[PDB]
DNA sequence: CTCTGAATCTCTTCCGACGCGCCGCGA
RNA sequence: UCCGCGGCGCG
DNA sequence: TCGGAAGAGATTCAGAG
């Protein structure tokens, strides 16, 4: 229509709004009841808003279009269409101004901070409680002075008419119109440069920028106080009839009527010369009425109606989940849709869904009209309608003709991830249930216990082409969350295949030879041999040769009849070995995956369908079933339980003799019950799992049992070892609601009856779990909404940015366990640098190569330990990411195509598993390797051991090929029994430490001499009359005297002559201070060896909250402090609770001082040389400081590691890319440290793209570029921080962002996805992307 | 008359329902026998003792 | 339940909700994100503008479908005009640019 | 019927570009009424266009040159018509 | 002994899934 | 032809 | 006609003068 390019917002000038309005409304009347006609000058006055009916004059003067576009003489109504009623806005004119409640009440008082006034004063003047002052030079009274009534009278009775004092509305209007902007701008900036206080500086800066925003928008600030108030058109605030002739009035109409009434009252009291207090009361009521109209409930008590409910003001029509933004602009209701209960249909091919005939007829009724007239069977739409409503079977023939290639979309609420909507080619069935193919039903997360599903039909041919090419289920084989296929069988299919491939030691026809799988099928179907019988069969297989031909091979192999039968369906090219074992769920999954990699898409689809058919058929023929005799109870159980209860009695009587504390008695009982439960479980599994049967020759032999429940568990079709354990073994301990474990475990299994007590205590867990999931759903949905909002802008916009930067990928290893191999972390990513063959300079993998499966296998063969890959966070693309930095698209297998929206994919991929999350002294070598130290400094002693002065060293055990095997952190001062590079074996002790104390280490031998210490002041003389030998303890600051304050207890080391030995490498003396409350085992004046120690020192949350805190950039409550500077630590002044630490740079001239608290244990002893980003004290880690110290790569590695850790603990797989993209989206805001020659002001928040572009052009013309630091804002703030104010207003805090944009004079270019979705043009992603490129070229041409 | 999937039973742990099924097969069993014992129209004393 | 076409609401001009009113299903925001995950722009545009809210575009679409031509002409969602009128009535001036 | 389009996508490479090309081809086949280049087998214009691009007979540049030559034919008809009108006036 | 800045405390505001189905009531 | 509010109900 | 987290404002404590 109007083809707008952007949207602009600003304050409303009163002349502008008056120009909008086609008239003023002056009376509260709404509609006549005698005749349903609007009153003149009323809220629905037709003379203003136009006629109620098309070209119908209120007076009845004119009735038809012959006079279209003329005004009736008897009345001012116009001969036009009713649509104008929707458009035209009225206006009302007030006898007094009124503050617009938004600018007052918004969290920063924009008017208040503009005028520097406290909000209490502003409300006390605007609400008519006090006067305020405007000054004249003859009076000492200054302007903006608050003035109470007694002060008002006191001032006026001496200086009346010399100064002036007014109430809130008029005074604020006059003040705003009586101030200049440039003078206050310059005074504010001069104060900013002259002042120092950071609070004062930030207030000054925000005022400066507010004034700059007002001047650059040119919006006269006084406009913030309304003087003329718009009237919403009648249709948007409809008055709707009711039964009995009543009418529901929209609350907006009542608020408007109240405001009109108050305005009329105030004008009448003014024009008849009322006394002062009366008109003041009336105008205060009018101001309150306007506040109610705009934002009822925003201040004080909310207005309410007869229903005792608060009325919904205008602001409530846009705020909240019922608001206009969320309810209608997004999430429209749609035509051509249906819903129905779903149902299994196994006879369907993969790509076709069974759609009830009635729904098809209803949906395609327009298409049927069309084709029926086209084929000449019906002449007019009435004929078509009457024919289709009579269902003349020719309509059924036409209906079968129309849909033959017409895909439809199936959707299941909630649409957790994009698989939730899929496309199918319909097939017509009588009945009323929609029939799905079970395989895709598994992907839907759907079930068949009564889940409904909704169906939409695309209209246009471009739309149906999109549905076919993109959405058809034959395309969505690979999940976006990971590369593994999503179309995977379960339940009966897996059970059937498992039964079909399981062999037994002796069966009908064992040992015969079959010339081909067809004969195997014959012998099975003719009943002369059972599936399980082992036999030799001649089989042909094929392989993809070096050229790409399917070269054949034929041979005899040992197999089972069932296995040959299954092989017969396998397509050419897969090796026979894939089948020749007991096929579980995982085996079938990897079989489908290997089919998809070796062959194309369509052979895999056909293979899937054939698998489904054969599995179902043979499962049915199997007749597997569950019976009460199957859940065998191991007869050992009674004995084990008697033993356990005997031990319980023993420990209980041991406590009865008082030999132990009750807590340890509880612990012992719990331990023995757990041990007994495990023993019973093992006995049950052993008895169930295997059984003895006679062989062919007549002897007993063991084999895997065909017990039904065991077969179901072992196949992986359904159930688990836990459920089997509960079914037959004793189910064990259970927790009280506090999470503590009841001493008496539930002893009876499910097969025997549970007593009432066991059942009752068990119900605790059941209701705990149900409440748990009920609550978790909401948090998961909320989190997903957030992630989507933050990442929705990001789209692949170019092929290659040309960045050599990237991140280093190594396998994730914790505590000697390889939690994640390198192949998974690097598959599908592009090499940032050329990979070299280990130990050589030869290039193994070139730079900028997408690492597919063959490259990963090659990397594994050469045992490459680390790779460097391109990352989303390191991409140089502006307003997007390049295809090479993102890498392989999980859903397709190759490099991602241009124009794909990746952020939304990542957001859904993170959100969906969230439904599954839960929410309420020595080192031993594990295996062979070599010991290496990551970062260490070590000293060796007379005992032959090694003691370490690095506080964050890690042992790493390395493979003979240089790959890592194990790694473990080692505390300060631990003792080590081995040198670096020595060989190690499993179970070998290599290092030791006391975890219950902190030592202090002396590197060189010598004679200790106490220094800077006095007994009873810095140290006190412990003689442990109750414990043992003499000792000395440093007196804490509360215990030490003032003489012990500046004297810091220490010991120097001296030579044999008593001369103070120097540190071996520095000019500092070998001086070792004793921290507060430190303990030393040695007295003054004793010898100590090199590498020897003397010091004694006194020394979890749920997954979903943890991930929420990570992505919200939450500051941890005990932030570890790290060295902001490279230098030497140094002590200094002391004060209450906090120590004045200082770091002194080695070469730098700028020391820094920090208020390090003393209650946290310090890891610094006045000798620790330290570098930037090194830990000074431990604790939870603050992401912002990590970013400041160690850069973007450190923080991205930290975030990805934590999120992957929690998810892998749950067992869900999510590729790192979807976390890295979120991290890059978090990282937009930067701050300017110097402007160079740029126009940017210092300390401003700027989007990283803008400053990057500005610096690039600035250096492109040779000027000094600006410098910046990047700030990790939380995802909520980062989503609100965007320039696209429309998206922000859609998301949260609508009033705040609207006010901010309004005062700013913001403009949004409508470049993201959400904005275009609101507007309704094509999104700039996917197929729409191309449409935009031409447009932008035209916009470049324009 | 009705065919149910067995796979649900171990994973939902509705073992009791299987027992119900067994009792059903027992219950109608007696019914069937007594039905036949009625259909042959034999002496009521025999069915009384049964 | 199924709805090809029927009644339309007064204020928002969107189709009615619920079986009793013979309304259509709701293409909730989660489904919109699902479409955004695909490259399927055209079906999204059709879902929002023509099928739902364009007071004239859906008439044109009905005409063309009856005629057997699967054209499309996206106008402007009337709910957007409703939002504009409410924001203006609030006293905040908002307007389109580059007409 | 068409089980999958993946071969056509391989030919065009960009999946979305395939959708656009097939869309315009089907548009001109339906309203313009130009006949399919391959047998139709009671299929629909959509799958017809998909097969045609699958055979490599139809591609963005091929559409471009076809549109160019059709425009040249139309303008030749216009010029010959106006020359005939002038000959009628003379 | 006093003044200013920084830190801490108090008060106020925002958020706390998507989807359908029936019933009642409506100054 | 309709704005809801409350309530149960199933996903 | 209900608890939790974040931000802003106010009050108190420590350090420096
Ligand atoms: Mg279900
Ligand atoms: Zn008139
Ligand atoms: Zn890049």
């Amino acid at each position: 229509t109007e083809e707008f390019d952007a949207i602009k917002i600003a304050l409303a000038s009163p002349d502008m709004i008056r120009s909008w309005s086609f008239g003023e409304v002056k009376k509260p009347e709404t509609i006549n009841y005698r005749t349903f006609k609007p009153e003149r000058d009323g809220l629905f006055c037709a003379r203003i808003f136009g006629p109620v009916k098309d070209y119908e004059c209120l007076c009845g003067k004119y009735k038809r279009l012959k006079h279209r576009g003329v005004i009736c003489e008897k009345c001012g109504v116009e001969v036009t269409q009713t649509k104008v009623r929707r458009e035209r806005m009225g206006h009302i004119e007030l006898a007094s101004p009124t503050a617009h409640i938004w600018f007052l009440k918004s969290l920063p008082s924009r008017i208040g901070l503009l005028l520097d006034m406290p909000l209490r004063d502003i409300e006390r003047v605007l609400y008519f409680e006090s006067y305020v002052v405007i000054e004249g030079g003859m009076t000492n009274l200054e302007r903006q002075q608050i003035l109470t009534e007694e002060q008002y009278l006191d001032a006026l009775e001496e200086f009346g008419d010399e100064f002036d004092a007014k109430m809130g509305a008029e005074a604020i209007q006059a003040l705003l119109k009586s101030m200049d902007l440039e003078q206050e701008c310059e005074q504010l900036r001069e104060e900013l440069n002259e002042t120092n206080s950071e609070t004062k500086r930030k207030k000054l800066t925000k005022r400066i920028k507010l004034l700059e925003a007002f001047v650059q928008s040119g919006n006269k600030p006084e406009w913030m106080i309304l003087t003329v108030l718009p009237v919403l058109p009648p249709d948007l605030r409809p008055l709707v009839p009711l039964d009995g002739g009543r009418f529901a009035t929209s609350d907006l109409n009542d608020l408007y009527r109240r405001v009109i009434n108050r305005n009329n009252r105030l004008k009448r009291l003014l024009d008849l010369a009322a006394p002062d207090i009366i008109v003041r009361n009336e105008k205060r009521m009018l101001q309150e009425a306007v506040d109610a109209l705009l934002d009822n409930g925003r201040r004080g008590r909310a207005i309410t109606g007869s229903n005792k409910r608060p009325l919904k003001s205008l602001a409530d029509m846009i705020k909240g989940k019922q608001g206009r933004f969320r309810q209608n602009l997004l999430g429209k209701r749609v035509d051509y849709s249906g819903r129905s209960v779903i149902t299994v249909g196994p006879y369907l091919r993969l790509h076709q869904c069974g759609l009830p005939k009635k729904m098809a007829l209803e949906l395609f009724k327009p298409f049927i009209y069309g084709k029926l007239e086209l084929r000449g069977l019906a002449t007019t739409i009435k004929a078509a309608k009457k024919m289709v409503e009579r269902e003349e079977a020719v309509v059924w023939d036409i209906l079968d003709e129309v849909i033959r290639e017409h895909p439809v979309l199936l959707n299941r609420a909630p649409t957790l991830h994009r698989l939730g909507i899929q496309a199918f080619e319909p097939v017509l069935i009588e009945g009323k249930a929609i029939q799905l193919h079970p395989l895709v039903c598994a992907a839907y997360n759907a079930d068949f216990d009564g889940d409904q599903m909704a169906v939409h039909v695309p209209l246009t041919l471009e739309a149906q082409l999109e549905a076919r090419a993109l959405m058809m289920s034959t395309n969505n084989i690979l999940s976006p969350a990971n590369g593994e296929p999503i179309i995977v069988p379960s339940q009966d299919v897996v059970l059937g295949l498992y039964y079909m491939t399981r062999d037994c030691v002796n069966a009908k026809g064992e040992g015969m030879v079959l010339t081909g799988p067809k004969e195997a099928e014959r012998l099975y179907r003719s009943g002369l041999a059972s599936l399980h019988a082992r036999v030799k069969v001649r089989i042909t297989e094929y392989e993809k040769d070096a050229n790409g031909e399917l070269v054949a091979k034929t041979s005899l192999k040992d197999t089972t009849v069932g296995r040959a039968i299954l092989w017969m369906i396998v397509p050419k090219g897969l090796p026979y070995s894939i089948v020749n074992q007991a096929l579980g769920k995982k085996a079938i999954s990897k079989m489908l995956n290997t089919c998809y990699r070796i062959l194309g898409l369509k052979p895999t689809v056909i293979f899937a369908d054939q698998i489904m058919y054969t599995g179902f058929a043979y499962a049915a023929r199997s007749g597997a079933s569950v019976g009460i005799d199957d859940m065998v109870i191991p007869e050992k159980k009674h004995e084990i339980i008697s033993e356990a209860e005997a031990e319980v009695a023993e420990i209980q009587e041991q406590f009865q003799s008082g030999l132990v504390t009750a807590g340890e008695r509880y612990n012992k009982v719990i331990d023995i019950w757990a041990a007994a439960n495990d023993r019973v479980s093992k006995a049950m599994m052993d008895n169930l799992q295997t059984e003895t049967v006679i062989n062919r020759d007549g002897q007993e032999e063991k084999q895997v049992s065909f017990n039904s429940i065991y077969m179901m568990a072992d196949s992986g079709a359904r159930g688990s070892a836990a459920q089997i354990r509960q079914l037959a073994g004793m189910r064990g301990l259970m927790a009280k609601p506090d999470g503590s474990i009841i001493e008496t475990p539930i002893t009876a299994n499910f097969r025997e009856g549970l007593n009432v007590l066991q059942y009752f205590i068990s119900t605790h867990g059941a209701r705990k779990g149900l409440a748990d999931t009920a609550l978790k759903t909401a948090n998961s949905g909320y989190l997903t909404r957030r992630l989507v909002d933050v990442a929705q802008d990001l789209v692949v916009t170019e092929d290659d940015c040309g960045t050599h930067e990237g991140i280093m990928m190594t396998p994730v290893i914790e505590g000697g366990d390889v939690k994640e191999p390198l192949r998974d972390r690097v598959l599908g990513r592009v090499t940032a640098e050329d990979v070299l063959k280990p130990g050589t300079a030869d290039i193994l993998v070139p730079r900028n190569t997408l690492l597919h499966e063959q490259w990963c296998d090659l990397l594994e063969e050469n045992s490459v330990d680390a790779v460097k890959v391109r990352s989303v966070v390191s991409c140089d693309t502006d307003f997007g990411v390049c295809a090479h930095c993102y890498g392989r698209d999980l859903a397709r297998g190759h490099i991602i195509n241009k124009g794909e929206a990746i952020g939304v994919i990542a957001a859904q991929s993170i959100g969906e598993p969230g439904t599954q999350l839960t929410m309420r002294s020595s080192i031993q070598v594990k295996n062979k390797g070599s010991i290496k130290l990551s970062n260490v400094k070590s000293v060796v002693n007379s005992s032959g051991k090694l003691v370490i002065t690095s506080r964050n060293t890690e042992l790493k055990l390395i493979d003979e090929f240089g790959r890592t095997k194990e790694s473990y952190k080692v505390p300060y001062g631990a003792v080590l029994a081995k040198g670096d590079g020595e060989q190690v074996a499993g179970g070998e002790t290599v290092a030791n430490w006391d975890p219950h104390t902190m030592p202090v280490i002396t590197e060189v031998s010598g004679f200790v001499r106490f220094t800077d210490m006095i007994d009873g002041q810095t140290i006190t003389r412990q003689t442990d009359e109750l414990t043992g030998l003499s000792s000395l303890v440093v007196l804490d600051s509360a215990e030490r005297t003032a003489g012990g304050k500046d004297l810091r207890p220490a010991l120097k080391i001296v030579d044999a002559q008593g001369n103070d030995v120097l540190i071996p490498g520095t000019d500092m003396p070998a001086q070792y201070f004793l921290p507060g409350k430190a303990i030393v085992q040695l007295e003054d004046g004793v010898q100590i060896s090199s590498g020897d120690t003397l010091a004694r020192i006194p020394q979890i949350t749920g997954g979903l909250p943890r991930v929420a805190d990570l992505f919200e950039a939450r500051r941890p409550k005990e932030p570890a402090i790290l060295a902001e500077i490279s230098g030497i630590v140094s002590f200094g002044k002391e004060t209450k609770g906090k120590r004045r630490l200082v770091i002194t740079p080695v070469d730098g001239s700028d020391p820094y001082e920090e208020m390090i608290p003393k209650w946290r244990q310090l890891n610094v002893f006045e000798g620790e040389r330290v570098e930037r980003g090194d830990v000074i004290s431990d604790g939870p880690e603050a992401p912002h400081d990590i970013l400041r110290l160690r850069g973007v790569h450190a923080v991205t590695r930290y975030i990805v590691n934590e999120v992957q850790d929690v998810y892998r603990l749950q067992g869900v797989k999510i590729n790192d890319k979807h976390i890295e993209v979120i991290v890059r989206q978090m990282l937009r805001k930067a701050t300017i440290v110097n402007a160079g020659s740029s126009d940017f002001l210092e300390g401003e928040q700027v989007e990283y793209s803008r400053v990057k572009i500005a610096n690039r052009e600035l250096e492109a013309n040779g000027k000094v570029g600006a410098t910046y630091s990047r700030d990790l804002l939380g995802i909520t703030k980062a989503s609100l921080a965007t320039e696209s104010f429309i998206s922000a207003a859609s998301f949260q805090e609508t009033t705040r962002v609207l006010t901010e944009a309004a005062v700013a004079g913001k403009r949004d270019e409508l470049r993201g996805l959400k904005e275009n979705v609101i507007v309704g043009r094509l999104i700039p992603a996917g197929t729409g992307y191309a449409y935009h490129q031409d447009r932008m070229r035209r916009r470049a041409a324009g | 008359d009705i065919v149910l999937n067995p796979l649900g039973v171990p994973s939902r742990m509705n073992i009791g329902q299987i027992l119900e099924t067994h009792l059903g097969m027992a219950a109608k069993g007696i019914g069937d026998k007594i039905n036949a014992m009625l259909k042959q129209q034999q002496e009521v004393a025999k069915l009384r003792e049964f | 339940h199924a709805r090809s076409t029927g009644s339309y609401s007064l204020v928002t001009q969107q189709p009615l909700g619920g079986k009793a009113q013979f309304g259509g299903q709701r293409f909730g925001e989660m489904e919109v994100w699902a479409l955004e995950a695909y490259g399927a722009a055209y079906t999204l545009q059709e879902m929002l503008t023509v099928k739902s809210d364009d007071v004239n575009g859906r008439t044109k679409m009905y005409k063309n479908i009856v005629d057997g031509n699967h054209q499309m002409e996206p106008g402007m969602p009337e709910s957007f005009n409703v939002l504009l009128k409410e924001i203006r009535s609030l006293g905040i001036n908002i307007e389109l640019e580059d007409e | 019927a068409r089980v999958t389009v993946q071969d056509a996508v391989e030919k065009i490479g960009n999946r979305f570009d395939l959708v656009l090309v097939a869309a315009r081809r089907a548009r001109q086949m339906q309203v313009g009424g130009k006949d399919p280049l391959v047998p139709e087998e009671n299929d629909k214009t959509t799958v017809i266009a998909l097969r045609e691009i699958e055979e490599g007979l139809i591609n963005n540049q091929i559409l471009d040159v076809r549109e160019r030559q059709e425009q040249q034919e139309q303008e030749a008809a216009e010029l010959q018509a106006v020359t005939a009108i002038a000959e009628g006036r003379r």
